């Protein structure tokens, strides 16, 4: 299962 | 960055004339991802060719498997034709049938 | 050990439209999910039978998350174009990989979260899951942002907890294949180069996982000279292939032995012509 919140660069 | 593709052309199973098999063209080590890959039968493009979903290795270089179901014979010639921004002309690699 | 990894590629399309986005999920060397922005469904799709067990809530949740991932990468492409003072005319690539390993004890071993722009290292979470490796001054800007926002702490919570829980669930649900090793099927071929020389090729076929070692010895001592080792390659059915070759004097084939090491082999194999 994927990360719930991906950080933006 | 720009990295040229490595190319392997090979059968899934040991090749025997008249016995169904899969022809593979494995392209790897390349960047950027835009790439053109065709499988050839006697110099002519094969229509039913599928490929894997784009993925990449530890060093970020991409890899793809292109493949088609085929029945080898004594006479028919097979190859993989690859075009990429790093290549001045399309690279053709012939199926050697070594295993 | 076992691993769960997700790989993400986004490629900008300056001529028209939004970036091409492709996401793929692996457990060890088995792909189990995909998303492609160019495909019809616009859903996370299964690519192994054992994940098709998962119900509608799973597939809705992973679709929502993977679409959110897609949008983050679109934004990233814009952000990075700005950081590097590049024009809108060129196509560029962002890549991201993250995931977790469990060790031989079935507990968390390591976590990963790393990023590249145009095929070069950008930013990577170090093994301690508390610090960042920024490759250049653009990535340093991202590092500052992520440190202030406690990104490492959020990722660590996923990588040490939820990530390993998913991995364990998948490993059980798909155990019939995921926890089965396929030992390499091995044989040798002989290729005459001249009247005096010949190539011996040692084949390893239909193996899983992909990790393997093929070595040649002469009279029981390792040999690298006059050998060739090809890159491990997919057979297309989920297994892998590899070969190693050595050139030998004709009549001395008996002296040489190919040694094969793999997880599915209790003791390593020896082949001889």
């Amino acid at each position: 299962g994927l990360l719930p919140e991906l950080p933006a660069v | 960055i720009q990295r040229t593709p490595k190319i392997q052309v090979y059968s899934r199973h040991p090749a025997e004339n008249g016995k169904s098999n899969f022809l593979n063209c494995y392209v790897s080590g390349f960047h950027p991802s835009d790439i053109e890959v065709d499988l050839l039968k006697n110099g002519e493009r094969i229509e039913k060719v599928e490929h894997s979903d784009l993925s990449f290795s530890k060093d970020w270089s991409f890899y793809l498997l292109y493949y088609t179901e085929f029945t080898p014979t004594e006479k028919d010639e097979y190859a993989c034709r690859v075009n990429h921004v790093t290549l001045s002309q399309p690279k053709i690699v012939k199926w050697d049938r070594d295993m | 050990s076992h691993s769960m990894r997700y790989f993400f590629t986004s490629v900008s399309r300056p001529g028209r439209g939004e970036p091409r986005f492709i996401a793929v999920g692996y457990v060890d060397d088995t792909q189990f999910v995909r998303f492609d922005s160019d495909a019809a469904s616009q859903r996370m799709e299964p690519r192994a039978p054992w994940i098709e067990q998962e119900g509608p809530e799973y597939w809705d949740g992973e679709t929502r998350k993977v679409k959110a991932h897609s949008q983050t990468h679109r934004v990233d492409l814009g952000t990075l174009r700005g950081y590097y003072n590049q024009s809108e005319a060129g196509s560029h690539t962002v890549q991201r990989m993250y995931g977790c390993d469990v060790g031989s004890d079935w507990r968390f071993l390591r976590g990963y979260h790393q990023y590249a722009y145009d095929g070069k290292d950008y930013i990577a979470l170090k093994e301690d899951l508390r610090s960042w490796t920024a490759a250049d001054m653009a990535a340093q800007t991202t590092k500052h942002k992520w440190e202030a926002a406690h990104v490492a702490e959020q990722l660590r919570a996923y990588l040490e907890g939820t990530c390993v829980e998913w991995l364990r669930r998948y490993l059980e649900n798909g155990k019939e294949t995921l926890q089965r090793t396929d030992a390499p099927k091995t044989h040798m071929t002989h290729h005459a180069v001249s009247d005096h020389e010949a190539t011996l090729r040692c084949w390893a076929l239909s193996f899983y996982p992909a990790e393997i070692t093929l070595t040649w010895q002469r009279d029981g001592e390792d040999q690298t000279q006059d050998t060739e080792l090809v890159e491990t390659r997919p057979a297309g059915d989920g297994t892998f292939q590899k070969w190693a070759a050595v050139v030998v004097p004709s009549g001395q084939e008996q002296r040489y032995t190919c040694h094969v090491q793999h997880e599915g082999l209790p003791k390593p194999l020896t082949l001889r012509w």
